[PDB]
């Protein structure tokens, strides 16, 4: 459950990814691939390669989902149900990978945000990517 | 672990930036501040009722700085993890019963902190190197659950 | 995130444990002091002997807690806002600890209600007490 | 896994009333209800659709009874788990790396089973023990991850 301030971090913080979006979604994916193979296998016919342009094309999806999840931050089921039914129900992706990829993003906006990423923000970040990721991986319909 | 050589002369090199005086204390602070329930382990710490606090706290940096020394010792023995963290194994897991998760959580914190110092610098590869190393430390920590 | 059947089917299962709603909360307690005994150490001052009046008063604070969660199910962080902050601001109580109670708390079901605790129940309450150890563990204020 | 006299007492009378046919695939069929992710694991046993369809499937009530047999052939060898699991950690982490905390799971489900079947039999310190039981499963299943 995200705090007042949760919510105004995050909605602060994200929103100077702009339109660096495929970028650091990209750069987030691939982090996970290559820290944690087992997440590959969700990917069975991807280009995972470094430099993808598959990958960056699925990094701007996820950013975009991300933009998605900020601009319905207080109602973020209904917003996400469509993700919800291709994460949960059609792919059946393990809830330890949500952990992994969420991790991934925090490293990527740490890499590229310094400024942003003070210890508060990290916080509300992280917490907004768990709520988040327990959507995407609970079947509500 | 298992690091390759270009794994560890990665890993190593990107170490000997890191501050012995400040990045430990940075990363248990965060620990303290994104996940709030590990403060239960230091009520003797004194002041953690904001981050300010937390990552202000002397004690917290000094603590700290013993984390990375323990980080360190397990970067300069990869092929004995289990060995050197045999003692801090039966501190964290048999005397404070700290959740194992929690190491993982910790680990994970470090990485977000050099990835925050060094920005560009904590490739894709050079953070994969390092997840090893984490995961490698806290299952050392965890032995005594195994 | 619980569907509108898993909210239909907790507040079945909880409306027909009833009046032993205080008793089962008791079981669970001990049951997780004596299968989980690192549990107990959020609990330094209290008689945790078998039969103690002390669990057994908790026991009923807890049933009670998750009767009021059951009739809020819409509206649980609201709802349970002083118990978030007593739990997660005040005791710091790690995480793992909700899914110790949560299991025990399902256990306890399981050997009293063995009729009512079909497949799709036993679901719906994992995922309810899932949802409550969410806010519970979340500061939000 | 270091059980008293009382607890390996209670452990075995308990055990020697499962119905060894139906309970493994009763804890299996449960675990891809409550925790529908892992039906990703069963794609080929064909039809998961339903808590219905999932606890009547065929396959699902065959491949438990393996499982059951596991935790059987555990309690005859608590000393030794990891070696006695060696085959099937490799199986379950190496070639199709379940993550471990779905060992957890399967060995709590399987607790809520028993409670289920025994009622008042299955009293707190008899889940004690089985809880020690079901960790030690999981770990030593989970032991090419540590
Ligand atoms: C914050 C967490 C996540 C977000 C916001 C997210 C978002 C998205 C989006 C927007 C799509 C495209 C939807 C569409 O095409 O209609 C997608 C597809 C997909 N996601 Fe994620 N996702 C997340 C976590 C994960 C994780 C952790 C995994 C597995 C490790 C995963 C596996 C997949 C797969 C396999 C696809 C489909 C790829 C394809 O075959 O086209 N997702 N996700
Ligand atoms: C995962 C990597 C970790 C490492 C490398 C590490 C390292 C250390 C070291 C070197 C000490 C000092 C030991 C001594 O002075 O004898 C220590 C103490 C301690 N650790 Fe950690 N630790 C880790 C994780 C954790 C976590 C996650 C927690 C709690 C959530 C924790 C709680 C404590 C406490 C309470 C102490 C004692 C503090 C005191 O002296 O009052 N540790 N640790
Ligand atoms: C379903 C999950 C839980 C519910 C519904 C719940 C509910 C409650 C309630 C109603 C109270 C009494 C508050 C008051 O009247 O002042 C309480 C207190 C408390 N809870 Fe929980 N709780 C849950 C999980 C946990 C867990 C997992 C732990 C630790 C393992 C825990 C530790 C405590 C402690 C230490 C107290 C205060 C006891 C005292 O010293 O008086 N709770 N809880
Ligand atoms: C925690 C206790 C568990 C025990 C005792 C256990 C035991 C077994 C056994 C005896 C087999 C048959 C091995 C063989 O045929 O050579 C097996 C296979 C398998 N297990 Fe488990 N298992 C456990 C947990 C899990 C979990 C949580 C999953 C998650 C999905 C899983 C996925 C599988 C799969 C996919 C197979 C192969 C099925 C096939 O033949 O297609 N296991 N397990």
């Amino acid at each position: 459950v995200l705090s007042p301030a949760d919510k105004t971090n995050v909605k602060a913080a994200w929103g100077k990814v702009g339109a660096h979006a495929g970028e650091y979604g990209a750069e987030a994916l691939e982090r996970m691939f290559l820290s944690f193979p087992t997440t590959k296998t969700y990917f069975p016919h991807f280009d995972l390669s470094h430099g993808s342009a598959q990958v960056k094309g699925h990094g701007k999806k996820v950013a975009d989902a991300l933009t998605n999840a900020v601009a319905h931050v207080d109602d973020m089921p209904n917003a996400l149900s469509a993700l919800s039914d291709l994460h949960a129900h059609k792919l059946r992706v393990d809830p330890v990978n949500f952990k992994l990829l969420s991790h991934c993003l925090l490293v990527t906006l740490a890499a590229h945000l310094p400024a942003e990423f003070t210890p508060a923000v990290h916080a509300s970040l992280d917490k907004f990517l768990a709520s988040v990721s327990t959507v995407l991986t609970s079947k509500y319909r | 672990v298992h690091l390759t050589p270009e794994e560890k002369s990665a890993v190593t090199a990107l170490w000997g930036k890191v501050n012995v005086d400040e990045v430990g204390g940075e990363a248990l602070g965060r620990l303290l501040v994104v996940y709030p329930w590990t403060q239960r382990f230091f009520e003797s710490f004194g002041d953690l009722s904001t981050p300010d606090a937390v990552m202000g706290n002397p004690k917290v940096k000094a603590h700290g700085k013993k984390v990375l020394g323990a980080f360190s010792d397990g970067l300069a023995h990869l092929d004995n993890l289990k060995g050197t963290f045999a003692t801090l194994s039966e501190l964290h897991c048999d005397k404070l019963h700290v959740d194992p998760e929690n190491f993982r959580l910790l680990g994970n914190v470090l990485v977000c902190v050099l990835a925050h110092h060094f920005g560009k610098e904590f490739t894709p590869p050079v953070q994969a190197a390092y997840q090893k190393v984490v995961a490698g430390v806290a299952n050392a920590l965890a032995h005594k659950y195994h």
